[PDB]
């Protein structure tokens, strides 16, 4: 009866890769920000 | 509802107890100087090493292997061996006192194809 | 470490206020007004560390650093 | 083989200084706890005692 | 023969001055104890019992 | 008749002002403590019963 | 598994600091506190006895 | 009798997707205020 296959409580994938960033602009300055939210 | 035409008595139970568990434990304690055999390429030292002692009537050998990171050292040349990274530890011996250590082949044998 | 004791004497918590121009266009400068928080007795030698200026809508609109000028 | 799944939807403000939540601050807060191995075994009912407690007149 | 692994992902702001994090600050934290001999093998379940404890009734 | 014998390795910085080493500060240890004579000879199992350590059943 | 589950209607002003306001505040408060598996089902009267405490004359 | 569906008493989602905001004027002001009630 434990043998039966089951779906667990917590679906789907349970890590997430972090995205690489996007390339910096050519303009003159080290801050840059991402499309903003 | 005379003549016990609806008189009745009834009773049902039902119960379940389950439960387990599991423990390990292990514990190491000593000093040994192994000997550095490669050198990484961002300088960690592979380190291996191996003493044999024997006494009265047998051989023990403490053999340990790993990768130590050079700023973990002290002062005093050392490093506990919770620093090092691939740790292979091992502690054996050999003689009659070895041998009395090991399972029977047949009870070895019961301990894995009997039912129960 | 998490659990420590750090007493110190020369660092001070302060708001820093600023107004965006119109038409302001990245790499300008502007001054910047810091005003200390709490318990500081001065802020006359001080040097601004880098601190990002947000908006009303919680995005960075500019980085400050610098010396701070108090009157004396 | 133990398995804790955790799940949910965290408010930025709620996180402490050492990036840490308390559970009981996520929204959707799914938590799983379960095992597999014969000690989990052990604590499933018999097939036919799990049909007693469902169809058993009492 | 015992063997001690661990793997998951370590945010780097986690770890302390000595070099060294909690495991509960890793992520995807993977940790795995186990032995073998017959020390190993006196902790496993007679194949009968094993299947006693799935297939019987109670 | 008893014989001691040692062997290793030392590195030199590790040696004391009285020319004297710990012997856990040795590479390569190989320690031997050894005896001959009836005294010796009345602590081996006898022929049979080490054959019985290893090929009896249980 | 356990579902608890709420619903209901928050003033914004009865809200605190700590973005957290007591129960006793939501004028529509449905709260629900339940369970499956065979634990639940052990708490479940018997159909048989379920008709008995409805239909039986005492 | 524990397998005969039920109706739960929170009916409905008990989740709220997040509405993404309206785009800002231009206006040349920070403060954009959605659609006030």
């Amino acid at each position: 009866c434990a043998w039966i296959p089951a779906k667990p409580l917590v679906q789907g994938a349970t890590t997430a890769q972090p995205i690489p960033g996007p390339v910096p602009v050519a303009n003159g300055s080290i801050f840059q920000s991402a499309q903003p939210i | 509802f005379g003549n016990s035409r609806a008189d009745m008595e009834a009773s049902g139970g039902n119960s379940f107890n389950g439960k387990g568990g599991a423990n390990a434990s292990n514990t190491f304690s000593g000093t040994l100087t192994v000997t550095v055999d490669q050198v990484l390429a961002n300088g960690n030292l592979h380190v291996v090493g191996e003493k044999q002692i024997a006494i009265n009537q047998g051989t023990e050998f403490i053999r340990f292997s790993g990768v130590v990171n050079p700023r973990t050292i002290s002062g005093s040349n050392s490093v506990p061996s919770t620093q090092v990274a691939d740790a292979r530890i091992e502690y054996v011996g050999n003689g009659y006192i070895n041998e009395a250590q090991n399972m029977g082949w047949l009870q070895r044998f019961f301990l894995n194809l009997s039912p129960m | 470490p998490t659990g420590t004791n750090m007493q110190l004497k020369n660092v001070a918590a302060v708001m820093v206020t600023a107004s965006y121009p119109p038409f302001a266009r990245q790499g300008q400068t502007i001054d910047v007004v810091v005003s200390s928080m709490g318990n500081a007795k001065s802020l006359r030698g001080g040097t601004l560390l880098m601190t990002p200026l947000k908006g009303v809508d919680s995005q960075v609109y500019a980085l400050a650093q610098g010396n701070i000028l108090v009157g004396g």
